[PDB]
């Protein structure tokens, strides 16, 4: 497995701010089961999205499934059965922070990881529990796949 | 929709630059339409009303009959009102159509559901019955048939005969009725009968009328419905996420898969992903407190999020009704966990085993208030005797520890005086 | 019309019922409430404004039922540990703690002479506890399914429950006979009350329909379509001229009791509303409910 | 009567029964059958 997160999202506000790039937009969506936040951006160039859209997001620590962990090198010639393969946008990242709602005594209920892709920020900001998986500095995958319902 | 309505507003204006003319009720009919699957309900309501005074100034259109135009402007607003939380409008407006056309199915099929509301036995399960010997080849009308023996499960195995009424080649194929039957045979699942090769050939029933209704519709969702439901009865929860998934991502708003899949969930320890799952289903606009989801909102519960909160969703759900006994037996058991979480091990704080012993005796007064109830879960009660005893060598360790509470008050005291006098050096 | 009030976070746990004065006996101005954290909060509406005056503890489970004594400046708790603790409004102590046991407590029915508590049993029966001396002292035979609600007339001439399957059994509080049994309802009914008058039965079942029956003669004077949820409070203007209605759908409408209309309808709370409840004139309607805020609501 | 020939003639029926079964989308069994066909060979 390895699975840190799993969920069904969908566009809620694209680019809002305003355009900062070109073949990068933010998109702010909304998840549907857990009731989670998103920022992503994503390159819109290679795989456009749109408002009202929604794609699975498989938030993933390996891709291999039986969870054997790779290395962190990119080696294509490679026969073993992957989980980007029944995905379309595959990113791979390293999450840099993890904010919380902590109080000085009692623990945290709501997370907010950020993991930045190659330079391209997320922001999962959800309830303390689904954020487990998730410590600042570790490699972390994206998968995420346009639901055509 | 939005397209539709896009259209419709310009079609609105392009219509008076040539002329003085009025826009005739048909397209106002319909824009209003729209607007009443939206929650635009009082515009659609004022294009209602609309529609109908200017279909009503149409005197001489006798060719393109303005009384149906009409008659169908005024069955969309009473559909609209029976959705205004106005029944009482929609009785007289629904009324009005069949004081003037007994010979409409869907204003007399609508007029049954209202009462129906108030009682599956007043004149709902009437409408329904006369409206199909009128047109007995509307299988709109003979599937509310089938409908109204949904109420009392009584006729699980009687209810296959009146499903297989319209199962005649000429009403075929009709997916709503055969997946009907797949669910009236499921119903006959969760059987202890199961080792009498019984519920096996069940689930091999089932799963035919599912295969079948897969290979003439891969589309449709209901077929992997059950199919999941099967495998999971066969003891695949590995292998249920997979054919809940496609199920899931096509619609996950329908009220079943947010329970299926909720309970592979609560099965693999992921009451994290389990309670959520449940307080979303009861997000809709339909109660607060169901007994069946918190029913399955405890099951494996030992954290202490999952003790103590869990009795307050318990108290929620017998607050509505307390009448359930399975509400009042597990209301003790989680008493009992957490008493014997308290007065075992702790060697805890003072206040708490004071209150440990009330909520023991208030387990205690329930044990014996249980056992005396006729009726129970399709499983007697009679097992309470474990819990008794549970409960009087907790009596027993809460009576040991209550003086480890003194002990530990002039643990306390003696070091705040011991404290006290550093801060005299001072 | 609109809100006067408006006490955020009024507290930890979800509010099930709230209970306001009418009369001038120290009761119109302080507001108790019971609610699911076993807090019974004596709120004192002093200065046009929502205080804290007692907070009485004691209760194992969480407040059921709330309500102020009419000739008297006292109060009392139920909920379902059996047990209904009497409290005082004027010192913020423990009168007594009827143990209802072992389960049989339910919602209370001060008397309007301040002189019995009503309390549903789980055997069907409506038992008449005394106020001044926690003994069961006669208890109604009408047996069924389970008394969902007792109200006691203002003048006290009549008495009805509401069972679980929409059963109205009006009862003779002065002889403590059952006359009539309506059965306008084949829902549960959740709570009523008595008109100012003691003329007009509302009853608030779980389908929506505001069935506005008549106790004179035990019959129904009109259906009124009242919200798309549940309708889970329902109290009358003192000066008997409206009506408002609590369903479970975060909506406060107030029904006209003579023309049957919304005359105003409130969507401030977040979630389902769970109790209301008029003023001593009828300006300020407080409400409670799982959004754990007192919204005040004047309607001059 | 010609009241309901009037009617069933000239209205627009969108959605019904059968279409609520179906995913607005394009959901084939091939996806389907596929581990439903492999769940019977390993018993």
């Amino acid at each position: 497995a390895g699975i840190l997160f799993e969920d069904i999202f969908d566009v809620k506000d694209i680019d809002p701010e305003g355009k900062k790039f070109d073949r990068v937009s933010r998109l702010h969506c909304e998840s549907e089961s857990f009731k989670m936040d998103l920022i992503l951006d994503v390159n819109i160039q290679i795989y456009p999205v749109d408002l009202g859209d929604k794609f699975r997001l498989v938030i993933a620590s390996t891709l291999y499934e039986d969870g054997t962990l790779d290395d962190g090198e990119y080696n294509p010639t490679d026969d073993r059965p992957s989980r980007a393969d029944q995905f379309e946008y595959v990113m791979y990242g390293k999450v840099y922070r993890i904010e919380g709602d902590e109080t000085s005594t009692e623990a945290a209920t709501r997370l907010s990881a950020y993991v930045s892709y190659g330079g391209l920020l997320m922001r999962l900001q959800g309830d303390a529990n689904n954020l487990h998986g998730f410590e600042v500095d570790s490699r972390v995958y994206l998968l995420m796949k346009k639901l055509a319902f | 929709i939005q397209g539709a309505l896009s259209a419709y507003g310009t079609a609105t204006r392009i219509l008076q630059e040539k002329v003085q003319a009025d826009v005739p009720p048909e397209i106002l009919n319909n824009v209003g339409a729209l607007h009443f699957r939206l929650g635009n309900l009082g515009e659609a309501k004022k294009y209602f009303l609309a529609s109908l005074d200017r279909a009503k100034a149409e005197a001489e259109h006798d060719e393109h009959y303005y009384n149906a135009i009409s008659v169908t402007t005024s069955y969309n607003l009473a559909r609209l009102y029976e959705a205004m939380c106005e029944f009482h409008e929609a009785e007289k407006l629904y009324k009005n159509i069949l004081r003037e056309h007994p010979n409409y199915v869907d204003c007399y099929l609508r007029l049954g559901a209202m009462a129906r509301d108030k009682g599956n036995f007043y004149e709902a399960s009437d409408w329904f019955k006369e409206a199909l010997q009128i047109n007995q080849d509307h299988p709109d009308a003979w599937s509310l048939i089938g409908n109204l023996h949904l109420a009392k499960q009584e006729w699980g195995p009687g209810q296959k005969k009146f499903e297989r009424i319209l199962k005649q080649p000429s009403t075929q194929s009709d997916t709503y009725s055969m997946l009907a039957l797949g669910n009236v045979w499921l119903q006959t699942l969760h059987q202890p009968t199961r080792d009498r090769e019984k519920e096996k050939r069940h689930q091999d029933r089932a799963l035919a009328i599912y295969k079948q209704v897969l290979r003439n519709d891969a589309k449709n969702l209901y077929a992997a419905n059950g199919i999941g439901a099967v495998l999971a009865h066969k003891g695949y929860f590995r292998e249920a996420r997979d054919v809940f998934a496609q199920v899931r991502e096509a619609t996950a708003d329908i009220s079943d898969v947010w329970l299926n899949l909720a309970h592979i969930y609560v099965e693999q320890k992921q009451y994290i992903s389990a309670v959520q799952m449940y307080e979303n289903c009861l997000r809709k606009f339909y109660k607060h407190q169901n007994t069946e989801v918190v029913l399955y909102l405890a099951r494996a519960l030992f954290k202490c999020g999952k003790l103590q909160e869990c009795k307050q969703t318990l108290l929620k759900a017998r607050h509505v009704a307390p009448s359930d006994t399975v509400l009042m037996f597990n209301v003790a058991l989680v008493l009992q966990r957490l008493a014997t979480s308290v007065l075992k091990d702790e060697k805890s704080n003072l206040k708490e085993v004071l209150n440990a012993v009330k909520e023991l005796e208030l387990a205690h007064r329930y044990f014996s208030y249980l056992s005396k109830v006729g009726d129970k879960m399709r499983f007697d009660l009679a097992l309470a005797a474990t819990e008794a005893r549970q409960c009087s060598d907790l009596l027993s360790q809460a009576q040991y520890h209550v003086a480890r509470a003194r002990k530990q008050d002039e643990e306390e005291r003696e070091l705040r005086a011991k404290q006290e006098q550093e801060k005299e050096l001072l | 019309y609109g809100i006067l009030f408006k006490q955020e976070q009024a507290h930890d746990d979800a509010i099930w019922s709230v209970a306001w004065g009418t009369n001038k006996k120290e009761n119109s101005e302080t507001v108790v409430t019971g609610s699911l954290d076993d807090l019974v909060k004596v709120w004192k509406w002093r200065d046009e404004r929502l205080d804290l005056q007692w907070s009485l503890e004691g209760h194992q489970l969480g407040v059921v039922s709330v309500d102020i004594s009419h000739t008297l400046p006292i109060a009392a708790s139920s909920s379902l540990d059996a047990h209904i603790r009497l409290w005082d409004l004027e010192n913020g102590k423990q009168i007594k703690s009827i143990d209802a046991g072992p389960v049989d407590a339910w919602t209370l029915a001060f008397s309007p002479d301040s002189q019995y508590l009503a309390t549903g049993t789980h055997v069907g029966k409506v038992n008449i506890f005394g106020v001044e001396s926690g003994k069961k002292e006669y208890s109604l035979d009408t047996r069924g399914k389970f008394i969902l609600s007792i109200a006691y007339s203002p003048d006290g001439k009549y008495l009805a429950s509401g069972a679980i399957d929409g059963i109205i059994n009006i009862f003779d509080i002065a002889t403590g006979k059952l006359l009539h049994t309506l059965e306008g309802h084949a829902m549960p009914i959740r709570s009523l009350t008595f008109s100012p008058d003691s003329q007009l039965l509302v009853t608030a079942s779980d389908d929506g329909y505001i069935k506005i029956y008549d106790v004179q003669h035990a019959n129904l004077a009109g259906t009124l379509s009242g919200h798309a949820s549940w309708v889970l409070n329902v109290a009358f203007c003192p000066d008997d001229t409206h009506f408002v209605s609590s369903s479970s759908d975060k909506s406060v409408k107030v029904w006209d009791v003579g023309t049957r209309t919304c005359v105003h309808t409130f969507f401030d709370h977040q979630d389902q509303v769970w109790g209301v409840k008029y003023n001593g004139n009828g300006s300020k309607i407080v409400s409670v409910g799982d959004d754990q805020e007192i919204h005040i609501y004047d309607c001059p | 009567v010609d009241v309901t020939r009037d009617i069933v003639s000239r209205e627009r029926v969108w959605r019904t029964r059968t279409t609520i079964l179906q995913s607005t989308g394009k959901n084939f069994s091939k996806n389907i059958f596929a581990i439903l066909q492999s769940v019977k060979a390993r018993e």
